[PDB]
């Protein structure tokens, strides 16, 4: 798993060297900025529910013919698993900004994320509308560097759909 | 100044150490490096050599062998890093080999053959393994040879070899433990043709929990 | 790999479960101790060379006969290799020692190590306890610095130990 | 050169994806600490000279014989050298210092260093006294994080001499 | 590799001195402009995904021959090939942002692009015309984030464009 | 790899001494046989490709089956092989008698042979015989040569033997 | 181990081809010359001790210091351990006459040599004087081929140590 | 090409070491031995020849057939070449011998024999009876160690050719 | 490779002859001197380290500039190549002066070896330079043994020289 610690520990590795000052001033770094991340994760993780609930909505509202019998969003089995779905990317969110590193995410969601989605036909986009809805919303409950880190992750995420 | 030097106990020496694990200097590996101006013998060895190396140390046959990858050597046009691609590409590889034995058994074969090292970790395994129906088998090999640390050491001019069994950086247990399974006697190769068909030295079982044991 | 943080995510996941408040409360401290946790670190880096150097002097005062015609750290090549290895373990315990976890050191480290030993036919015995000799020294340093800021590192030092203690059994 | 920038950027790099947070966070770091390490090299710079002179003295005073003749030490010459070569030694640390990566200190001293000392038998001994005399100075003329960077540098020399 | 202060250091060492004052003061203030850079990169690794696919869609309104049969960017193939240059393109861009020098840039992609591209074929022109359409994109998102400390960042937009120009000349 | 001499020092060494004069007359004597030593050896390779030839057609004659479908000589391939290994131990085995020691034989060629046998489900009887037939006809050629200045060989010829019984032995 | 016998051997293996004339002539080669190198292991065996102790002694004439307390060649300990290790040194070379080859050597003495002298801080300088002490007294014990021979191995070291 | 000069320097240049004692010695074999070598080879190259015509006979006593109409054997041409053919072989021989080194037969005669005689149909055995008639005369014309050498190669190809 | 003896095999080759008696004569002689050769060549390998160690401080006493900041011997690492280029063509001389013929050092060695210097910026002059210091060194032991039966070695020291030359030259 990619975090900031881990990796510099890595690359000290395969060189076979001792861990130098030069990779304790990286650690320091991300040590420095959890303060900001941790306070993200924990106003995230208070409102997770309320931001699942909007989001899950939004995408329905954004793609009406979902909702229609026949389809994909139709069903009541299908939309639990729309909101279990959602629940998920936000909760490895969380994860990532506590462990100070993509790695959380890369690993759960991101790789195999095309496969998987190809196979059950499940279009990229809805979850991209989710994310942008929900980055709406955290926009309000944070300010300043904490929000600029619950950003960052959102976005990743993002691209890595797209 | 008494200078009491004494027979000691022990009395294991240099040599024993390794006639014990069986290398009888497999471990120890002496690289052959081509360069341009060159004896056709010193093209020779090298042929001699890479067949082993990539090869179970099964025997081949002239027929067996390949002239077209074998001309060009003298020529020069192909480096021998691209004339090991040749081999393995070769129909002679992938029929005996590759077919037999399981996809997992090629991986840590080829793992053996290209490099000396035998798999550290139960995830690169699978990383080839992604592979196998991600794209085609000719481009995972490929991947192989063209990995960091095939170029690192032996990369341009130089015969792969079977540098496990000597401390390599970054191995992540079980080095040796492994490699003795993969490697039997030097007189013993691994065989295109046996009874009870090829199954995999290391345990699939293990690549995590345990350290492998194999008969020697 | 795995180290402090990423473990405790690991663990939240099979529950399913978002971090518990309380466990937010573990991270939160660890990250308060880093300061301290760094220098610990840097201080092993830093005298590294002698750590080993003086543990090996002592190593062989003992145990005479590894240097004496026939032992196992004779002749030269030998004894190259066992410093060498030293090292290594040291090298590893120090990772471990910053990611706040032993993970990284077992895997790579310590698992099959004994039997690789076992094999060689070098005495398991003798390396644990070079293992240790290193171990005192190194605190030693990690604990009797200078210019740093004067306060409580003992956390971190029995941590070290830990690491320490599990190579020399796992070895052993 | 191995700088924390370069790094990241090497990492970042090799597996073939954007620069994400995990990068950026370890470079914060190296960025915060920096005014730190300025701070430190603005006091080696200053004092340089003064600094050298003590050393290479000590050195003497630490292995007389080497101001016998027929030794390393004497006649003026081998006197220049050994300044010079300390000057170089501390130069080098100073800009480890602002390029925030023992870098500058691998390319030129550290890479080669044994062969060169051995083929002219310059005992390492020697240089790491130099160093050692220093390393007590600068602990006079600096404090705190300042100081404790000048140190960590200093050492990683000694560390990779011996 | 390199960057802006390896670089300073190296022109330093071949006068064969300690770092004038003076050029500290550059080092000093550079750090300083940090927080302002790095929101630069993160802006720009934020939005990449759509940074390119909105060129390319530009790209090819204009040259429609590029998408026609016997075109460069025809079949899928090809187009492929073309889309994931203009990322890597984009990604060295970024490094060297943050690097605060060309080089990293230079040494790494842009050496011998313009050669590979005239052996394939590829018309030049059209590659260096993609590289600007990213660049106006790209300062778009820069220069008009969500969430940031409001402040002057031209100086940063400026080097930034520099960047991409370089790269759209050597390719051209 | 190991010979006479090698072999006597590593034995000096253990005990941690200098060698015995005692030690340095079997070696001063072992030197004087060379010539004979020598031509031994040449015999073997002058003749090599024939004794292999020879002792082949006898195998054959005497085990019929083996050349018979579902024996393992058969077919072609198979065929080959045998021939092949014969020859390769018949290589080693002159290689020991130059040396003057068993080690190479056994740990390049015999290691790991017997194993090998099995697992190819070749009958490790008939390879021993095979072996046998060789040593009869090869000592045939070291023991009546041509031209050569007449003198007794007969040590030399036993530790041939040897050689090839160690073969016999350890394949069986 | 690398006497002329092995390697032949070696080199005909790898080709995997018998060991032809090409070989052989070799081989006579080193059965020639072992009568001188067998006569100089003989002079050395016997003179062993006699020369060891002038080799030690001589190395604290040339470094005079060494002997003084809070030094390396000070304590009995310290001095036994040097008169070991030049034992060490001789005892290799005679068995390098014998083998006919630098193999003896190699493997035992050279082989890591740095690292154990640098980890140690043992000076090279050091062993070489007591080598070529050695040397000088050999030179009057042996003459003609057996003496050549003597000298060649001794020097191997000298070369191999700096 | 492969002879005991070329092969030493060969294997020290691999390892990337100095030539040492242990090559050296080889090298004087090599040396001592010429002498024989170089006696046999003056022995041939006057003798050619008679030696020729006497093969190239036998060979037709041994295999009367060849000489038929419609074989191999018969018409001039044929036995121009096989004349030719054979002193070759003879040629390198001497080659070989004053060269102290298989290499001049390998290159020229060894290398590629199989096909060659594969394509043109040329029975090895031939070719054999040949230098078995050879070697049968030279074992008049030489005696002692020259004699040795002269066989040694002449045996060389028939394995070769076999 | 070449040698003397092979080479002169070679060019009767073509014409398509046994060897010329003139010829062997050569060889002939060329034996005799073969222990004289020999000496040549251990005296240097002997001295190896030496001649080296000397001839650069020679060298870097002359051209201070190579070691000052911005020199080419400056800094540690490329120092360290420097001097193992020397090593290197010494090594290959010697080669030659055993072999008997300039090829070997030529082919390995020289061949191209300009080309390098001068991408890099190596100034050639001054390796050529170094290149004789060693000579003049190592004639010196060549010529000036001891234990050695007195006699002419001029023969082969002025054959050693045009090796040293060649390079010289080559390099230059
Ligand atoms: C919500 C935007 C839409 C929706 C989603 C939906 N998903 C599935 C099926 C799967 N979706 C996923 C996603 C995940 N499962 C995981 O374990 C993870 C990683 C932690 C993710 C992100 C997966 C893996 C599946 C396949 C297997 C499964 O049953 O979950 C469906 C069902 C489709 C089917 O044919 O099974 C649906 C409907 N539901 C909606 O209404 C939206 C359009
Ligand atoms: C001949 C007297 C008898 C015989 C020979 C035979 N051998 C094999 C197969 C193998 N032989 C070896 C042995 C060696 N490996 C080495 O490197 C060396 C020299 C150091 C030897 C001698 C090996 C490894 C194999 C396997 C080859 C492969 O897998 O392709 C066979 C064929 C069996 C098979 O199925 O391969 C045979 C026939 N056996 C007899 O029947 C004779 C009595
Ligand atoms: C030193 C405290 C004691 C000792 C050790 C010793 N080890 C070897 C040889 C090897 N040791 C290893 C071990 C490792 N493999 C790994 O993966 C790691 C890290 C996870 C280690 C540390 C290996 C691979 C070797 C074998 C190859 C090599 O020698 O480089 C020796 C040398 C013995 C030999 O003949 O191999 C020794 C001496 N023995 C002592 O004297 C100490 C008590
Ligand atoms: C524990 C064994 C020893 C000890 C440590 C200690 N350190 C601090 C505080 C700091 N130490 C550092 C060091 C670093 N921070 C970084 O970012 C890096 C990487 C570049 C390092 C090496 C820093 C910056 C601090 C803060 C300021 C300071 O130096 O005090 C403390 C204070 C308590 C705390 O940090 O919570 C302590 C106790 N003190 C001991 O008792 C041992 C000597
Ligand atoms: C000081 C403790 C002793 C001393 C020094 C001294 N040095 C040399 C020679 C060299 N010193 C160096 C070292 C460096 N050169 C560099 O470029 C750098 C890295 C930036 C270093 C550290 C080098 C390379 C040499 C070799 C040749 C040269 O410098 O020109 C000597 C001369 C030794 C000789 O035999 O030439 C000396 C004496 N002077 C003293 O008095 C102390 C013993
Ligand atoms: C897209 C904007 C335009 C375009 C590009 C294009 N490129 C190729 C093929 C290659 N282009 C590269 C790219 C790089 N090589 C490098 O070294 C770097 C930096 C690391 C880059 C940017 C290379 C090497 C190739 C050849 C191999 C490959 O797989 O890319 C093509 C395809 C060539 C072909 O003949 O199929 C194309 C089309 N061409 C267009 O149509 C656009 C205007
Ligand atoms: C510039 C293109 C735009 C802009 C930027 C801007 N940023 C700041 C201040 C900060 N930006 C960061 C961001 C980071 N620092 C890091 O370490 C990381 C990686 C984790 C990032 C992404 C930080 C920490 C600061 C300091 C605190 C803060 O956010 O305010 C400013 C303020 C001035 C300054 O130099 O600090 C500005 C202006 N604002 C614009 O108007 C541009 C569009
Ligand atoms: C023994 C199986 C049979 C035998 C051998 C025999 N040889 C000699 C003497 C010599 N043999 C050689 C041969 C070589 N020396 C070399 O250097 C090489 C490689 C180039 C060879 C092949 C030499 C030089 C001698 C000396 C002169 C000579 O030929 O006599 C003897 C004589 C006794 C002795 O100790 O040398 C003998 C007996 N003769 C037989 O009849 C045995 C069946
Ligand atoms: C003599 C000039 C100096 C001296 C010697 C001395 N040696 C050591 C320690 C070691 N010596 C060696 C050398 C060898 N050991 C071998 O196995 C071989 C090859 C056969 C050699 C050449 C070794 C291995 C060691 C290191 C390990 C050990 O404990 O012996 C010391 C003690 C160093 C210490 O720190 O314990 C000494 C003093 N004594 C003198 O007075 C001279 C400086
Ligand atoms: C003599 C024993 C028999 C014989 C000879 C004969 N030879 C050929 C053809 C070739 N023989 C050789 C031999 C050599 N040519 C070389 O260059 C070398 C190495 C230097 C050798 C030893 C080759 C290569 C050929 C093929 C090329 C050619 O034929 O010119 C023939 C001709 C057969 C044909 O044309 O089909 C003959 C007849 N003939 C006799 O009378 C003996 C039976
Ligand atoms: C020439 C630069 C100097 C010189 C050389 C010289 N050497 C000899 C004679 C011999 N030299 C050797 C040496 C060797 N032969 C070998 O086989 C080996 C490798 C193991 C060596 C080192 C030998 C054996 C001889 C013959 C016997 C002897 O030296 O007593 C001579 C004498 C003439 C001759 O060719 O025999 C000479 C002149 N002597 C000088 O003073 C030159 C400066």
């Amino acid at each position: 798993m990619k975090t900031v610690i881990t990796e510099v520990i890595a690359s000290a590795d395969s060189q076979g060297r001792f861990l130098n000052n030069t990779e304790l001033q990286a650690a320091n770094g991300r040590f420095q900025r959890a303060t900001a991340s941790m306070e993200a994760a924990r106003a995230l993780t208070s409102n997770a529910d309320s931001l699942v609930k909007g989001a899950v909505q939004e995408v329905y509202n954004k793609f009406p013919y979902l909702t229609q019998p026949g389809q994909m969003g139709y069903g009541d089995t299908n939309q639990a698993k729309c909101a279990r779905d959602i629940s998920h990317y936000l909760r490895f969110i969380t994860y990532s900004l506590v462990a100070g590193g993509t790695g959380p995410l890369d690993d759960y969601i991101v790789a195999g994320l095309r496969e998987v989605n190809r196979t059950f036909n499940l279009s990229p986009s809805w979850y991209i509308e989710a994310l942008k809805h929900i980055k709406g919303k955290v926009g309000s409950q944070l300010s300043g560097q904490p929000l600029t880190e619950a950003n960052a992750y959102i976005d990743y995420c993002i691209n890595a759909l797209s | 100044y008494s200078a009491f030097v004494r027979p000691a106990d022990q009395a294991t020496a240099d040599g024993a150490a390794q006639t014990k694990l069986g290398i009888t200097a497999i471990a120890p590996d002496q690289g052959v490096e081509l360069r341009p101006n060159f004896t056709e013998a010193d093209v020779i060895t090298v042929i001699r050599a890479a067949y082993k190396q990539l090869f179970g140390n099964t025997y081949i046959l002239e027929s067996e062998r390949v002239i077209q990858a074998e001309s060009l050597l003298r020529n020069g046009s192909i480096s021998v890093r691209e004339f090991i691609r040749i081999l393995a590409k070769s129909d002679l590889y992938k029929e005996r080999f590759f077919r037999c034995t399981s996809n997992n058994r090629f991986i840590e074969l080829n793992l053996k053959h290209l490099l000396g090292r035998a798999p550290y970790n139960q995830g690169e395994i699978a990383e080839h393994l992604d592979r196998y129906c991600q794209s085609g088998y000719d481009a995972e090999i490929d991947s192989y040879i063209d990995s960091d640390e095939y170029r690192r050491v032996f990369g341009e001019n130089t015969v792969p070899y079977f540098r496990g069994f000597k401390y390599q950086v970054g191995q992540s247990a079980a080095a040796f433990e492994r490699m003795r399974a993969l490697y039997s006697g030097d007189a013993g190769s691994d065989t295109d043709r046996n009874q009870n068909g090829q199954r995999t030295e290391l345990t699939s079982g293990l690549a995590d929990p345990a350290q492998p044991v194999r008969a020697r | 790999m795995q180290d402090a943080f990423t473990k405790a995510i690991v663990a939240a996941d099979l529950r399913g479960s978002f971090l518990s408040e309380q466990e937010l409360n573990q991270l939160t401290n660890l990250v308060k101790e880093s300061n301290k946790r760094l220098d610990a670190v840097n201080a092993i880096t830093g005298n590294a060379a002698e750590i080993i150097s003086d543990a090996a002097h002592k190593l062989f005062a003992e145990q005479t006969d590894l240097i004496r015609p026939g032992g196992n750290a004779y002749p030269n090549r030998r004894m190259a290799a066992c410093l060498r290895d030293m090292e290594i373990i040291l090298r590893y315990v120090s990772y471990a020692l910053l990611a706040g976890d032993a993970s990284v050191l077992e895997d790579r480290c310590l698992n099959g190590l004994k039997e690789t030993y076992v094999a060689l036919g070098t005495p398991t015995r003798s390396v644990a306890r070079a293992v240790q000799l290193m171990k005192e020294t190194a605190i030693g340093y990690v604990n009797s610095p200078s210019g740093v800021t004067r306060g409580d590192c003992s956390a971190l030092v029995n941590e070290a130990a830990t690491y320490f203690d599990k190579a020399a059994a796992s070895i052993a």
